[PDB]
DNA sequence: GGGGGGGGGGGGGGGGGGGGGTTTGGGGGGGGGG
DNA sequence: CCCCCCCCCCACCCCCCCCCCCCCCCCCCCCCC
């Protein structure tokens, strides 16, 4: 039982489980291991399997990538697809968790192989713990072009499987003790108030608030007028204020609570990276939220280009893309909740949201309700978060 | 000459088997409480060579690169016969050297201490990922398959060019299974800053080290270093070759500091007497002093049942008039501090301060690079005049010193980074 | 380099024959000369290049042959596991029964009439004793399968 | 006295072996805010 | 009007090729008819 730190060159061969943290997930990609071909005038299909230094456990020749066109008497060969068989074939670096990385140390990190049905197991970010069989490969400078023999051999992970670690229902079954429940509980009158003040229930007063949440949780139905002619039945909701009030940890029980729900501290974009020779069109959190929710904390620091086309989501319910030929609209129709600080000092409450956080006025009148919070000083409220904290 | 290396290991074993001072027989002592503990290395000083037979010396300062293979064959002879009873298996043991020959200061280091054995210092100011080098490779031709093995000591081999009994013209491949293989660490050793010449740029040197030598030392300890000056013929003027060292030996709670640091706590003045050793030629400023002696400690870091982690670190902001001794309250704590980085806020950039990107020369291929928040990690960084930093370097510090982290995507490098600091 | 060899359920001769047996028989009878001969008098007429073969219609043809009485070996799962070998079963299925052409097309103003016409005058030379080409060559059509409707 | 056959030179073909094939910092220009 | 910001620009297999060797052809010389 190991991580990217502790697996030692003594370990190479051996059967390790490694601790650690997914990082550059590579395409997948299928890989060749069985050829079969139909002989031309032969009749016969001749076939050819393929090996190399990660799809055996053990060493053997290698079989170098191509496909045989000849047979032994000359006859030519007709390669046959779906006959041949190929395997899917993914690398993903497993990073040391920076928690287990000492004091003045960067994290290390290894590359598994995975082939097949362990392929897309986990995503970039995902806590995993995989086991397998660590692997040196390569000639490692043995061979006669490199000069330079202090450079060590390659080594990797050939993955037998892979645990996400998710833990240290979004679409819940209901049994008949919900469904009366639910229903016994509808017909009392404070609902609105229960439902509402259980959500986040360590946080001091900020009963308008939570009511306000669960009526974005609940949100507004959808008018498609004649023609199919639009508007919004989504709620869209921001609360401005001082920092250390409420309403970051309101956002974390929001994230919790609700169902489709993405985090963010936008709209869609035409991007490219490093290895693509090729530009892709991205979802933002409000694309990725269509019909569901937006979680946005900070969403004073958004820079231009996202605000200039967050009126689009807030009017149109969708986003426009604009280059590359890709002229096109995407439904973007989610209900919003977002959070902001002020730019400068702490919040002026008698200063407008437009003056103490540089959003516009044009910008921030798009919300439906528009909170301002902030850090009361009141005695009580101070005297229970203390001894909270001092608890912690 | 199999005879005469056969006669260097047998005297070698005889140094191991008959080296003694004050009744006891120090290196079969610690070989054997090596062995026990398993760690597969001998720790030899070279003032008892010397004074054993100083012919064995003269051998192995004349010629390092092929005595130490013959010295560690003798250690693994002699651990087989002083922990297995024979006639009723153990790695290639790593030989380590202590030294006090004349120390040769990393500037002054040239063409003449080519394969010498060499004893330098300075600051360690990177240290690379693990890496794997064979020691034992099992080996087959590609068609005949004859078998054959390398063994190997790395000191400075390559795959023979073609079959040693058409065969193809270069045949051979590695058997990974059968091979045995050891780790490889790189480091950077920057020359001590009071010992570079006046306007000179502080000059380095690239290094190597294996087996238990590895994982020894961070960036920024000051270190003595015993090892061979040699050569590398890099791909990167003409008939020019790159220097390195291979390492031999690095110096850098005891059971007495234990008691003193029990008496010392037990001392009721404590706080007023570490509140003086702080800056002591510092006048007044007690409430601040006080402080840094806080800082200096840090708090008590903790972990919550739902994973949740909590700062112990300290930060401590001096703002104030001019000549009121921020910047030598600052040069002291970097001094005090066991680990501990001094910047100024203008010579500061964002890159510099969380982490870097770079190709590293040997490999040629990318890594990522601690700048000051991370070489800091652990102790203090001390950034002085900060007042002058720019404010996209000011943005970059924040989830250093509050979140802890430095969050990556850098040259496809996705990484996260910690920053205890 | 010698290669191994297996036995697989298949025979491309077998398949040949009922692909040419389709070609010459089929049309869309549950709507009332087959559709494909049409299609390549179509096609000789150069009026026509693109060849659709519907998946639909090797279905509607292999159910009509089994209500009949006899296997047709599913040439729907032959075509959807290797499609690709069998563009090449259905093009020389075509080449080998596609009908000649109705309406006139001056037909000299075409390079590769002129020059297989010579090669094929010089071949005739030879053949006093004193393929003819690649068939890609001479193909003008480009065939496409098109695939199965929800069932 | 011319044509065939023997012997030597010169050229061409065929085979075998070998080598090659993005981040960070700095200055200056250009534009926007106090 | 002046200064600061921010934007730009720049640093292992397969083919071609060459070298080596062997055979075949063509010319010259000598003998035979
Ligand atoms: N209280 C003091 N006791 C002794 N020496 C002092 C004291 N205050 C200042 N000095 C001396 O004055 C200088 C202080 O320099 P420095 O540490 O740069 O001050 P500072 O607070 O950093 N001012 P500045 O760099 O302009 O922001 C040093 O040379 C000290 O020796
Ligand atoms: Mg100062
Ligand atoms: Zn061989």
């Amino acid at each position: 039982a190991l991580s990217p730190r502790t697996l030692t060159a003594q370990h190479l061969n051996k059967l390790v489980s490694v601790e650690g943290i997914v990082t550059k997930t590579s395409l997948v990609r299928p890989k060749l291991i069985r050829s079969v071909h139909y002989a031309a005038k032969t009749g016969r299909f001749h076939y050819r399997d393929y090996t190399d230094a990660t799809t055996t456990l053990t060493t053997r020749i290698p079989t170098p990538a191509i496909y045989p066109t000849e047979d032994t008497e000359g006859n030519k060969l007709t390669t046959e697809y779906g006959y041949s068989t190929f395997i899917d074939h993914q690398r993903i670096t497993v990073q040391e968790m920076p928690e287990m990385a000492p004091a003045g140390q960067l994290p290390r990190s290894i590359d598994v192989i995975l082939d097949d049905d362990l392929v897309d197991k986990t995503k970039p970010g995902d806590r995993v713990n995989v086991v397998g069989v660590f692997k040196s490969l390569g000639a490692g400078g043995m061979n006669q072009s490199n000069s330079n023999t202090l450079i060590g051999f390659k080594t990797l992970i050939l993955g037998n499987t892979v645990y996400p670690l998710h833990a240290r229902a979004a679409r819940q079954m209901l049994t008949d003790f919900d469904i009366r429940n639910i229903n016994k509980l509808s017909k009392k009158k404070d609902i609105f108030d229960i439902l509402s003040q259980s959500l986040a229930p360590s946080i001091y007063g900020h009963d308008h608030i939570k009511k306000a949440i669960l009526l974005m949780l609940m949100g507004g139905v959808e008018k498609n007028l004649e023609n199919g002619s639009h508007l919004r039945g989504d709620i869209n909701i921001l609360m401005v204020g001082d920092p250390s009030t409420a309403k970051s940890q309101l956002l974390r029980f929001v994230l919790n609570t609700a169902s489709l729900a993405i985090a963010t501290t936008l709209t869609a974009a035409v991007t490219t990276d490093r290895e693509t020779g090729e530009r892709r069109l991205e979802a933002g959190a409000m694309v990725l939220a269509d019909r569901g929710v937006v979680c946005i904390d900070e969403f004073d620091k958004m820079t231009d280009v996202d605000r200039v086309a967050i009126h689009e989501v807030m009017e149109q319910q969708t986003v426009t893309i604009a280059k590359a030929g890709i002229h096109t609209t995407l439904n973007a129709r989610c209900s919003v909740i977002a959070a902001a600080n002020p730019v400068f000092g702490q919040y002026d409450v008698n200063r407008d949201p437009h003056q103490n956080i540089a959003l516009p006025d044009s910008l921030l009148s798009r919300f439906d309700l528009l909170f301002v919070v902030t850090d009361d000083i009141n005695e009580i409220r101070d005297r229970s978060i203390s001894e909270h904290v001092l608890r912690t | 000459n199999d005879d005469d290396n056969t006669e260097i290991i047998k005297s070698f074993k005889n140094f191991i088997l008959e080296f003694r001072l004050d009744s006891q027989f120090i290196y079969r002592d610690q070989l054997r409480n090596n062995i026990l503990v398993k760690n597969y290395s001998l720790t030899v000083n070279m003032e008892h060579l010397i004074g054993y037979n100083e012919d064995i010396y003269k051998k192995l300062s004349d010629e390092p690169s092929d005595i130490i293979p013959l010295f560690e064959t003798a250690i693994t002879q002699v651990a087989k016969r002083i922990s297995i009873l024979s006639r009723a298996s153990l790695p290639t043991f790593q030989l380590i050297l202590n030294s006090n020959a004349n120390q040769i200061p990393l500037r002054d280091l040239d063409s003449e201490h080519v394969s010498k054995i060499v004893r330098l210092s300075g600051i360690i100011i990177s240290t690379s990922v693990l890496s794997s080098r064979a020691t034992y490779l099992s080996i087959m031709c590609r068609n005949c398959r004859h078998t054959t093995s390398i063994t190997i000591n790395n000191f400075n081999v390559s795959l023979p060019r073609s079959c040693l009994s058409n065969c193809g013209p270069d045949p051979y491949i590695i058997i990974h299974e059968s091979s045995k293989f050891i780790d490889q660490q790189f480091l950077k050793l920057q020359e001590i800053p009071e010992l570079v010449p006046v306007g000179e740029m502080p000059r380095n040197l690239t290094m190597t080290c294996d087996r238990y030598l590895t994982n020894k030392v961070i960036p920024g300890t000051r270190v003595t270093i015993v090892g061979i000056y040699s050569i590398y013929n890099s791909k990167n003027g003409v008939a020019i070759r790159t220097p390195y060292i291979k390492i031999l030996g690095i110096q850098s709670f005891t059971e007495e500091e234990e008691e003193e640091f029990l008496q010392l706590s037990r001392n009721p003045k404590l706080y007023e007497i570490l509140t003086n050793s702080i800056a002591p030629s510092i006048f007044g400023n007690e409430d601040i002093k006080k402080a840094i002696v806080c800082l200096l400690m840090g708090g008590s870091k903790k972990i919550l049942p739902d994973g949740m982690r909590l700062r112990g670190d300290i930060n401590v902001l001096l703002l104030g008039d001019p000549g009121t001794a921020k910047s030598q309250l600052l040069k002291f704590v970097e001094k005090v501090s066991p680990i501990a980085v001094y910047t100024s806020g203008k010579g500061s950039s964002a890159a510099g301060l969380t982490a870097s990107v770079q190709r590293d020369p040997m490999t040629r291929e990318f890594y990522l690079e601690g700048g000051a928040m991370v070489l800091a990690d652990g102790g203090v960084v001390c950034i002085d005049e900060f007042d002058k930093m720019r404010d996209e370097d000011r943005v970059a510090i924040h989830e250093a010193m509050e979140q802890q982290t430095i969050s990556i995507a850098k040259a496809g490098i996705t990484t996260v980074l910690n920053s205890r600091t | 380099a010698a290669l191994p060899s297996i036995q697989l359920p298949v025979d491309y001769n077998n398949l040949f024959n009922e692909i040419t047996d389709f070609l010459v028989t089929f049309k869309q009878d549950t709507l009332s000369g087959p559709k494909y001969m049409a299609m390549l008098q179509k096609v000789a007429n150069r009026e026509l290049n693109s060849v659709i073969i519907d998946l639909d219609d090797i279905l509607q043809y292999q159910n009509e042959k089994f209500l009949q009485g006899t296997q047709a070996d599913d040439l729907v799962s032959a075509i959807q596991q290797n499609a690709n070998h069998f563009t090449e079963l259905f093009c020389r299925a075509i080449d080998n029964n596609m009908p000649l052409p109705t309406k006139e097309i001056d037909y000299k103003d075409d390079v590769l009439d002129v020059i297989l016409n010579q090669r094929r005058l010089r071949n005739e030379r030879m053949l006093s004793d004193r393929e003819l080409f690649p068939p890609n060559l001479t193909r003008r059509y480009f065939l496409y399968f098109k695939p199965l409707s929800q069932n």
